[PDB]
């Protein structure tokens, strides 16, 4: 999956 | 500027009209604008800037993304040459991207962040410099790499020694600046123990401060929590 | 025009590659430096070209939609005054989409329907000749609304005229131009019951036309034969 | 619901 920020 | 001759207030209110319309464009138009007014910005006016670029500079990587991987394919061991339109095209988003880039680092020098005194604001800030930064660096390739990696790295620095010392564990803010300097080691960096370190460091120490929030604030923090949680899960 | 200096062969390129990328105003952009070069376009061209302003315009359209719906709300009883800022931003949304589709039914007449002499080619330009004219009509409120509204039913008719006598029933564009006709006659031309027959006369000549077709070509027919069927769904 | 269209 990719890769969570926010 | 465009924007010269719209009030602010008015230029807040379209910002908040462009989002309801999902025209993010628009609304990081209307907030530069409104940036560019002079004053500083309250806390509800930071989240509209950083959620207007965030979705331009969003749909900009997603689009890199894919047309790199077509790149990269294109020269694999037998692949057809099919000429420069591939490279060209990428090259045209890169530049586009790194554009929408420079504008917000310069609108964060220009003055946001020496304006900013409160721990909310000016770890907001710097955050949002080294999220640009580590876009910048997603995209690097050539003599300035090193020099794009480290002022990313230098802005979530600072940014995270103020915040431990300035807010508690669990607030959101300290969170997702904690969340997105994580994803830089672990994808810009090539730092994952450093990644996975801060990650689990970041969620226990605010699961044990959960106890002292609201409601309202516990389901805040929860929330970003689970994304670094999320990576955890991915990482490990 | 800005992609004078680019070769035919690499717009269309880049436009198949600024689809993969979702990027449909580039992919707009592209396509109508392709038309500007003068050749009659194929039909996986003609349908890149589609493809690209649909998108475009859908956007545009489905923001302009949410912003009416607020000014529209202001202007209710008991709604405080905000002042213009919702009119100045739905009137700037609007302007934009009305320079899209001036801009597609500037290419269509200079010069692609008059040099299209097929049925395919000839009724896929008039259908969206009356597309792009129904999306203006959508939006109109002043003189020229009338006006608007008979120059999308004309190309609309037009085209089915050369569909009827030169297309199987179950043809997909014959099929996504009565659709859509019918969508004009239900939404623009407050004619319910036209746009009821329409779908249903079109689903039950497709349906009985079925049997002549290879299973991809009963895929395809059967597709928008269910859009038909939503509609009247919708409708009845 | 919208009207479908292609
Ligand atoms: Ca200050
Ligand atoms: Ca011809
Ligand atoms: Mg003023
Ligand atoms: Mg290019
Ligand atoms: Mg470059
Ligand atoms: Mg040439
Ligand atoms: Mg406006
Ligand atoms: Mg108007």
């Amino acid at each position: 999956l990719q890769n969570k920020s926010m | 500027g465009a924007m010269g001759s719209m009030e602010r207030a008015s230029l807040i209110q379209k910002a908040k009209l462009a989002e309801q319309a999902e025209r993010y464009e628009d609304m990081a138009a209307f907030m530069k604008g409104a940036v560019e007014k002079g004053e500083e910005l309250s806390c509800e006016e930071r989240n509209l800037l950083s959620v207007a670029y965030k979705n331009v500079v969003g749909g900009q990587r997603a689009a890199w993304r894919v047309l790199s991987s077509i790149e990269q394919k294109s020269n694999e061991e037998g692949s057809e040459e099919k000429g420069p339109e591939v490279r060209e095209y990428r090259e045209k988003v890169e530049t586009e991207l790194q554009g929408v880039c420079d504008t917000v680092l310069g609108l964060l020098d220009s003055h946001l962040i020496k304006e900013a005194g409160d721990a909310e604001s000016r770890v907001f800030y710097l955050k949002m410099k080294g999220d640009y930064y580590r876009y910048l660096a997603e995209v690097a390739t050539g003599d300035d790499k090193k020099r794009i990696i480290d002022s990313a790295r230098s802005a979530y620095q600072e940014a995270m020694d103020i915040s431990k010392k300035e807010m508690p564990p669990t607030n959101p803010i300290r969170l997702g600046l904690a969340l997105n300097f994580s994803v830089f080691h672990y994808e810009i960096a090539n730092s994952p123990e450093e990644a996975i370190s801060l990650a689990k460091t970041t969620f226990d120490e605010a699961m044990a401060d959960l106890h002292t929030l609201s409601e309202d604030s516990y389901k805040d923090s929860t929330l970003i929590m689970q994304l670094l949680r999320d990576n955890l899960t991915l990482w490990t």
